[PDB]
């Protein structure tokens, strides 16, 4: 078994030069988004009222359809502006901004990849995005910001020309990944190294990624806990942080000697931001 | 095939 301190010493001396990033809402938390609505939160609070029968039927087509105000008020919260990357975000930004970069798959529906800084052509959002919409009836495509009134004045957005119902480019249960969903074929064996961080692994096919690497590729998990093949069906190059994702990254940064420009890098981001 | 858990 490797540790965290050996895979920093395969990048620091160039054995892993392409990395692929898988992430999920463990990333995001230290921004102060929830996730499990397990939580008494802002968020649960607010959709405690719309009385949805359970969490899954935010993003469920009938349910949608029946009532869209639910998924709104998410779409709310989460519309740019208004959470903040924070360092894991950062760390990924750095790891593109010095070559490491392959590709990073994300399950956020937040978008903070983007706004950290890390460029549309390297990252694969999965589970799809607040930048565009679709009107449901007649298909015409919107950018985000012809629906922001609307969403920010908790008016349904309807369209334009036919008044359907326009739904953000989310993926609902039950639909397909988008298309750039398919790199992953490309990718994953062209992958030296694999990243998984803050994810629970219980959402497909997304999760099915990874076993998708070459036996010889270590995969490093920063995670609370063991989940997914990482734990049914292990591998000898597996290597697991377990603990809060912002420490187990603070770690691996430090491994790498990049702590001081990290955090100059970050400083400027978020103070910019903020 | 479709996004599922
Ligand atoms: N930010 C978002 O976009 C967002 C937020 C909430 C839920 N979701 C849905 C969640 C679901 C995809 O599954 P997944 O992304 O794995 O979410 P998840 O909630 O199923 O899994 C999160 C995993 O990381 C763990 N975790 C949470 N916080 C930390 C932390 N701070 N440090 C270390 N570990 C932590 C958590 O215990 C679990 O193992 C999709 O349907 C998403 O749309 C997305
Ligand atoms: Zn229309």
């Amino acid at each position: 078994k490797l540790s965290l301190q050996d895979v920093a010493e395969l990048i620091r001396a160039r054995a892993c030069q392409r990395v692929v990033v898988m992430v999920g809402a463990g990333i995001s938390t230290p921004s102060g988004i929830p996730d499990f609505r397990s939580p008494g939160s802002g968020l649960y609070s607010n959709l405690q009222q719309y009385d949805l029968p359970y969490p899954e039927a935010i993003f469920e087509l009938p349910f949608f359809f029946h009532n869209p105000k639910p998924f709104f008020t998410l779409a709310k919260e989460l519309y740019p502006g208004n959470y903040k990357p924070n360092v894991t975000h950062y760390f990924l930004r750095l790891l593109h901004d010095k070559g490491l970069l392959l590709r990073l798959y994300t399950q956020n529906i937040d978008g903070l990849e983007r706004v950290s800084g890390i460029p549309a052509s390297k990252l694969v959002e999965a589970h799809g995005t607040f930048a565009s919409a679709t009107c449901t009836v007649c298909q015409r495509p919107f950018p985000g910001e012809d629906i922001r009134a609307d969403v920010m004045a908790d008016r349904v957005p309807r369209c334009p020309v036919c008044t359907g119902v326009v739904k953000p480019d989310i993926v609902f249960f039950g639909e397909p990944l988008p298309q750039r969903f398919l790199l992953h074929v490309v990718d994953f064996p062209m992958a030296d190294l694999l990243l998984i961080l803050g994810t629970s692994l219980e959402v497909e096919p997304f999760a099915s990624l990874t076993e998708a690497v070459r036996s010889s590729v270590p995969r490093l998990l920063i995670n609370r806990d063991l989940v997914g093949p990482l734990a049914w069906h292990p591998r000898s190059r597996d290597v697991a942080q377990l603990g809060d994702v912002v420490h187990g990254v603070e770690s691996l940064v430090e491994l790498l000697g990049w702590t001081e420009e990290m955090r100059d890098l970050v400083q400027r981001e978020t103070g910019k931001l903020d | 095939s479709g996004k599922v858990l």
